[PDB]
């Protein structure tokens, strides 16, 4: 219920600045330190430092500190990161938890929110096409019949790839994206029974955010 | 105040103990924290000062001052991620690298299915084929595309899925995208898995009709 | 042919009410904590007994003027403390006891109610203050200065500057008195009428809870009878509470009465419904909200070791190990003259401690009823008197 | 030749240096407001002069020690403020002024930069607290408790409870003072070679705004063209000024040359660009903000009734009427002694005020430069020691 | 700037008590007055009482003093008034707006809120029945075709109508509600060109906050 | 501290000026704020101490003293609502009556329409006549209800709208609330009203058919 609510996913030109926000709910915020944790896509977490707004105070990392500014939350709610001098291998994802501690004594991390994927690239937007994939021929007798959406070149990530409006949540698995030629791909392989297709109309629904796109494809027979 | 945890992948049949040390260069008395993170969620708090805690499990830890351990009564399919250890006597409070646990199931061969490049696809001057592997254990696997008795090492991309919490089974997409007047030169196509199970590889192919 | 027991200018009793020739002697008992660190953390307390401290009472009676027909008499007592070192275990000046820092308690009390709630807070997060203090004995009880308490007193010089469980309770009376004596009838001897110019109370909620019954527990009506359910108003508890009859029991020569106190003094029966200042909780069985006689604090009352309360009062902290013939409270009379013989009155001051999420100097401290100190004050009847009761 | 000018053991001219026989004379002169709550609602101030309160300075300098080969002198000036009932208009132990409480708009200053910010700002909406404050004109410049500084002496007895614009500068010196003298060169008679241990001015932001050009004030080297741009550092100004010659006058039987301020210093060129501590958010032309010079105060320096100032300031306070001989400010020196021979300075202090929606105290005022208070220190040579002056070359 | 959202429509039975709020936002709360007005729908402007969070100031009219109490909110800004022992003659609007400074004479309400409307009656609530109002038959040619909507017997006030979901605001007409045996009720026509009906469809949108509820008719040619 | 003041209303014209006076029980000096309340709006300021604004036009203000005046120097239709002084001075500063300023247009020929009681209204069990009169000037205005011939001054309710903003224009709904026994008991129904804009009365008829 703690609902630490963050944040917008983003881009960066190398050399720029990104601030981002965590905005807890839920708890009296005021003598809860709200740490900020970041990790590469080779997990390994590392901890970047804390607030502690009740008495006014700031903990860096030394070797790593030249780079954050971990701001003053605002004694009123939200949580400001302000990462400068921006370079290709800090694109990873930004986590930031709360601290019930107090003084020197390290008392955990409570709630996490889900973290913001930063990627620092100098990179053009693209918008993604999407390509229904139907099955071969031959009617598939068999009790299973299997799909597929391919949403070939876009960027950046991530896309949110769903099954008939989201209803159709129970038999499909999605496939990360890989990175070829500057662009992403990736597919999502539903599988349903044969009882119903194709009068049962399954369609693939893509949206991405940063080209603010909408795709709805129909699977031919 | 660096510290370090081992080892780098288990494997649980599952149900079994299992043992996970971290050991630290100075002590820190009793002040461990033991993160468990899974594959897209942030990391949830498991144990306290190597004490119950949280409020969702078995996991137990113990020791004192360096030299720390987490153990699970028994395994169920649903643990699968990474476990990080916590300093917490001195700043910073230096979080150790990933431990990351496979777990260990019934081998199960891979189903597979084959999409030949879509009318949309075609008309717009690109022709990539896909092929499904899902739900199969273990996780190495080794896909050949031949378009003919020609074989094809070239253009080829593989996803990996991360195992499911429900059943543990791993699934893998391997497109083969090609150019347009690339495609429209060889009639047949065909994707093949080679698994442990079966010596003899799972075959799927159509032609150009 | 009872009347030498009536309080007046001549009779005998008047000089045993002036000054008791009886010694009485009180002794305190510290809770020291063992594991302050791990208390923040969020697990369970560990105490240690301290103790005795013991000091004798100076016991007099000052400003007395006849009223009325001569059926009222008016008085203040004025208690002094001087330290016995023979019956303690050391110099309260030199052995430190670490416990709650009450003071910084105090003010967060305060700070919510809003008196002062901007400015106390403003300097709570500028002067950082420690949940748990280390002060010598001879602090705790006769005062000490405090940093948080100081720096308000600039703004309101009122309240002292000092803390203390006793402070400057030596040498002072605790309020205007006045009694009925005898004349009247024998029931209402040295019964007590009206309290510093107020006939009932008016911290609690019901008119039954704020009524002032009996005497003061220093003296009782004669022809004590083990029908009759004895009404004490001590000083002190913020409350009358009554004392039942147990069985027969002699001290020296005399015979005597043991009355002790019922465990319906603190349950949640409805008839203490009145005595939790909210309508609603009564913080359960076996202990008493104490806040509003004292100065707001958290302050909450009780048994010696949490006797006759709750279970789960006991194993919340650990030290605490209730019994009988240690921290039961009792008083033996003579059912003759009423005339006291030997007593035990054993009051516990604890401090209502929470985790509150405004302030880091709790932590995640458990929700629970912390002890801080107890004392018996008792009375034992010498033997050159037990002799001088004689021929009725 | 005018070796005679330069200073050691029994020169003339040391004796002068050392206890100026000059009568020293200080004018103070207030803005008494008269219409406090129509500033609140956003409306055009309205203040009358109430001067002059004439305070007779003394003079005098100790710790003198001569330095290297003689070329360098130590020094520590005192001022002493007596009071002259005869030249000035009504007691200033009995007559009241009304202007803006500066204490409480000082803490706010230290409120909004940081500080102790919680818990100034707690007490403030603690402690009711009015804009405008009626004192006396003696409890002004000398010193009053007030309430704040009263309450913020427990937490930090650094600060003091007293508040006042001259607040006990009776009796002391204005710091540290190093000189040179005419020894190596009659050039740098008295120039001054550093103040503090400082070598350089660190207020400000450029190297040369930072410099310390010149003089103390009150001295200057012999035979001085009438082109010279003639530097100068006030202790009060905070910065180094300079003065270009105006017209040709003689005061006594003496010449002399009638020095002025031009109206480039505190003006908007890029010269004074360098003192837009709110870097490059410098004011109108005419005003210095010498704030960080003050404690943390938003003091605003400027010429009385704002000469040479733009038009801005002077239509947004009614009552403010800036012209020469009376505002403008000149010094009169000897073009062979560089002996000062009349002199007028004239500075004027004023207060930042602008509506803030964290306080309620400002209300609804306007965002302007406040007036509060201008003084004229005067020195003019008498005939005694002009008629003294008869040396022309021996 | 400085949106004022107040408390919804409220009723309350004679004898009971309101609690309304203006909950502030776009500027420091600290600093502003926030006075509350009670204007009778017969507009008699009435001037209730002053609050001011900087000290805690509580300045009402003595005409209010004996029945309404103004309580402060720090954060959120929000602002409370307690209505007690309501009357009747309490049925009004109660209007919100933002003043600054005093200790004298009084400035002006830069800003106001929308206006909550009390109702004290001892009557039950009541849904709205819609009925619509299609022309009379053979009305036949005319440049332009007038309709209505009949919302009767609905209490209490207000009732939010529309036509065809704010797309429509051409010749629309909507009619002050008028009551009678307890029960409000009132009409809107609207008037469009003759070509148009029926082949674009009209519905009436309707909607009641004290009984939550929203309606819909299409008129039946 | 009454306030009071040229009571109260009229209808300038798309053009000439106008005034508003306003008076104080006492000296007051300067301080009046006069609010304008549009149809269906909170009270926006408008002039401030007699001189101020804020956002809203080409409005003015004279006077001081003990009496003051507003002033529209070009007056459009949009302007159509009510106006409130305000003391400012000693509280509790309390309001003026309010003058609504109305305006002045060409004669205008209502839209008369008529309608039958809904079917759905019917199957509910009661029956309602509608009578629409919008878009039209002046105010002044009744209506008649006849059926066969008959008076029927009971059961009738009327509801007037105000000046639009756009076209300085009214309108009015006229219902006849009836019982289904009633209704279907008589059958012509006509709803007749007289206006200034037309000699004879102005009669939308229908009988049940
Ligand atoms: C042991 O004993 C002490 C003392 O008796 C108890 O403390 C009392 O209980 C609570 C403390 O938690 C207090 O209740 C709250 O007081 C706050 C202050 O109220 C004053 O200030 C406002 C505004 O300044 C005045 O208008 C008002 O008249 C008071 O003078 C309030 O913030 C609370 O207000 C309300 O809360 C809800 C709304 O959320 C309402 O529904 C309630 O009705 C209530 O009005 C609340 O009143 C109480 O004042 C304390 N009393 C004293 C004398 O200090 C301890 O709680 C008790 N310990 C235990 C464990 O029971
Ligand atoms: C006349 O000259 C004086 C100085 O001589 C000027 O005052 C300076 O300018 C502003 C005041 O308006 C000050 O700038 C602000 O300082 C704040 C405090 O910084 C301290 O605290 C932080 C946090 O604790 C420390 O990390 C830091 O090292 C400092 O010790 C900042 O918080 C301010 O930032 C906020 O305000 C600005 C608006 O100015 C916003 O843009 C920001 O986003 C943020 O909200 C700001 O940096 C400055 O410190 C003052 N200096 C001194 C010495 O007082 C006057 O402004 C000037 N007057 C005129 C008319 O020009
Ligand atoms: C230090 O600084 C202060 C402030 O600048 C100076 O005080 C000013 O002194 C000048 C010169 O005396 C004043 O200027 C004069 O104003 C007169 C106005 O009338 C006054 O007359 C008497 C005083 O004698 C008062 O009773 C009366 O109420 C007025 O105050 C004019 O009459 C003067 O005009 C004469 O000279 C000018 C020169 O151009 C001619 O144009 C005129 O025709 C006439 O000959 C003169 O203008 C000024 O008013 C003073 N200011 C204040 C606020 O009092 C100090 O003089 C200065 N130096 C010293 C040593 O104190
Ligand atoms: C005032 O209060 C204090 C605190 O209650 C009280 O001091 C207590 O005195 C009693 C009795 O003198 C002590 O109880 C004894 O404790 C020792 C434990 O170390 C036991 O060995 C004793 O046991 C004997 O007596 C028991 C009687 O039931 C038998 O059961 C037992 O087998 C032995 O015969 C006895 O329990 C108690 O330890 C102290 N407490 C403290 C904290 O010192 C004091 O008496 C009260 N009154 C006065 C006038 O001081
Ligand atoms: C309580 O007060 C009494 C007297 O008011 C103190 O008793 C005296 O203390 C002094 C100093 O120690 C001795 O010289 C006297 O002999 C004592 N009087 C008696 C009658 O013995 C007592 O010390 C005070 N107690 C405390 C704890 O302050
Ligand atoms: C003081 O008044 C009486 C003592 O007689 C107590 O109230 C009595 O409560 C019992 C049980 O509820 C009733 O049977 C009596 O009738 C009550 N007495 C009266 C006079 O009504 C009361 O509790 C005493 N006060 C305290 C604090 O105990
Ligand atoms: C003390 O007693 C009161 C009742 O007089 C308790 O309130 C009751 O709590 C029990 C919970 O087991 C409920 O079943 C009852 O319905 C409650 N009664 C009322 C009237 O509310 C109260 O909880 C007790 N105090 C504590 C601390 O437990
Ligand atoms: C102090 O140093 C010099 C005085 O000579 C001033 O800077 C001079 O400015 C002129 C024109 O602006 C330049 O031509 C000179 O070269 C500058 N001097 C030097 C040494 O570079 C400077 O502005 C003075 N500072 C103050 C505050 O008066
Ligand atoms: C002081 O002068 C600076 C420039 O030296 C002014 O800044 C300029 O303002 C004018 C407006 O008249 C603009 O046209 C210029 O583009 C600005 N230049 C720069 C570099 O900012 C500044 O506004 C002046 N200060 C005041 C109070 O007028
Ligand atoms: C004295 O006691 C008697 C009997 O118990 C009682 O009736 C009487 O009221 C008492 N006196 C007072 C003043 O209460
Ligand atoms: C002053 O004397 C000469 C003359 O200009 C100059 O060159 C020298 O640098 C100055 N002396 C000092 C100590 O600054």
């Amino acid at each position: 219920e703690v609902q630490l609510q963050q944040s917008g996913p983003e881009l960066e030109k190398p050399g720029a600045s990104v601030k981002i926000s965590c905005m807890a709910s839920g708890y009296s915020f005021t003598g809860y330190n709200m740490n900020w944790v970041k990790q590469s896509n080779g997990k390994s977490l590392e901890w970047i430092g804390n607030i502690d707004p009740y008495y006014g105070d700031t903990r860096y990392n030394q070797k790593f500190k030249d780079k954050a500014t971990l701001t003053v939350d605002k004694s009123s709610s939200t949580a400001y990161m302000q990462l400068k001098s921006l370079t290709s291998e800090d694109s990873a994802v930004y986590y930031c938890a709360r601290s019930r501690g107090s003084t020197s004594y390290f008392y955990g991390m409570d709630y996490w929110g889900q973290g913001t994927s930063v990627t620092v690239s100098s990179a053009k937007t693209t918008a993604p096409s999407v390509y229904p994939l139907a099955p071969v021929c031959g009617d598939t007798t068999g009790s299973s019949v299997t799909l597929g959406c391919l949403v070939k070149g876009y960027f950046p990530e991530p896309v949110t790839l769903t099954w008939n409006s989201g209803s159709l949540s129970s038999g499909v698995h999605t496939f990360p994206a890989l990175l070829q030629s500057g662009l992403y791909t990736l597919s999502s392989s539903v599988t349903v029974t044969s009882n119903t297709w194709p009068s049962q109309t399954i369609t693939c629904n893509v949206a991405h955010p940063a080209s603010s796109t909408k795709v709805d494809k129909k699977i031919e027979p | 105040i660096v510290m370090t945890q081992s080892p780098a992948t288990l494997s649980v049949t599952p149900g079994d103990r299992v043992s996970l040390s971290c050991r630290a260069s100075q002590s820190i008395s009793d002040y461990l924290h033991w993160y468990q993170q899974k594959s897209h969620e942030s990391p949830r708090l498991l144990i306290k000062y190597q004490s119950i805690s949280g409020i969702p499990s078995r996991f137990s830890g113990s020791g004192s001052g360096s030299d720390f351990t987490l153990s699970i009564n028994s395994v169920e399919p649903e643990d699968v991620g990474v476990y990080y250890c916590q300093n917490g006597h001195s700043f910073p409070f230096t979080f150790g690298s990933g431990t990351k646990l496979e777990i260990k199931r019934a081998d199960a061969a891979p189903t597979v299915s084959i999409f030949p490049p879509s009318s949309e696809q075609l008309t717009s001057g690109g022709a990539s084929v896909v092929c499904f592997l899902n739900n199969f254990y273990p996780k190495d696997i080794n896909v050949k595309w031949k378009i003919d008795g020609s074989e094809r090492q070239n253009g080829v991309l593989n996803s990996w899925t991360d195992q499911d919490s429900k059943d543990s089974t791993y699934s893998m997409s391997s497109t083969l995208t090609l150019t347009k007047d690339e495609y429209e030169r060889h009639n047949s196509y065909t994707c093949e898995a080679t698994h442990k199970t079966s010596t003899s590889p799972i075959v799927k192919s159509f032609n150009r009709n | 042919i009872e009347k030498k027991i009536v309080l007046r200018n001549g009779t005998e009793a008047f000089d045993s009410w002036e000054k008791p020739p009886l010694p009485v002697y009180t002794q305190f008992y510290f809770f020291n904590v063992t594991n302050p660190e791990e208390i923040l953390r969020g697990e369970t307390p560990r105490v240690e007994e301290v103790g005795p401290y013991t000091y004798r009472e100076l016991r007099n009676k000052a400003n007395i003027q006849f009223g009325d027909n001569g059926t009222t008499i008016s008085a203040v007592s004025n208690k002094a403390y001087v330290f016995e070192r023979d019956q303690s275990v050391g110099d309260p000046k030199i052995d430190l006891i670490r416990t709650l820092n009450i003071p910084v308690l105090t003010v967060i009390e305060w700070s919510q109610v809003h008196f002062l709630r901007e400015i106390i807070e403003a300097m709570l997060k500028a002067y950082q203050q420690k949940l748990f203090v280390t002060h010598t004995v001879d602090e705790l009880l006769w005062g000490y200065k405090d940093e948080i308490l100081s720096l308000i007193h600039v703004f309101r010089p009122d309240i002292s500057p000092y803390f203390g469980l006793f402070y400057e309770k030596n040498g002072t009376n605790d309020g205007d008195y006045v009694f009925l004596t005898g004349e009247d009838s024998y029931l209402n001897f040295t019964k007590i009428v009206e309290w510093n110019g107020k006939t009932s109370l008016d911290w609690w909620i019901t008119d039954k809870c704020n009524m002032i019954n009996g005497t003061d527990g220093d003296s009782f009506h004669p022809l004590i009878t083990k029908d009759e359910v004895l009404y004490v108003f001590p000083s002190d508890f913020c409350r009358s509470v009554y004392i039942t009859f147990s069985d027969y029991e002699s001290v020296q020569g005399l015979p005597a009465f043991r009355y002790k106190v019922p465990a319906e003094i603190l349950a949640n029966t409805s008839d203490n419904a009145g005595f939790c200042i909210p309508e609603g909780n009564c913080l359960g069985s076996g202990v008493l909200n104490v806040s509003i006689c004292k100065n707001g604090a958290p302050i909450i009352m009780s048994f010696p070791h949490f006797y006759q309360a709750d279970e789960r009062f006991v194993s919340a902290i650990e030290g605490m190990h209730p019994n009988q013939e240690d921290h039961e409270t009792f008083v033996d009379i003579n059912p003759l003259t009423g005339i006291i013989l030997k007593a035990a009155k054993r009051f516990q001051i604890n401090i209502y401690v929470k985790k509150l999420d405004d302030f880091v100097e709790t932590g995640d401290i458990r929700t629970m009823v912390f002890p801080v100190m107890y004392l018996n004050e008792s009375v034992h009847i010498d033997k050159e008197t037990a002799s001088r009761l004689k021929s009725m």
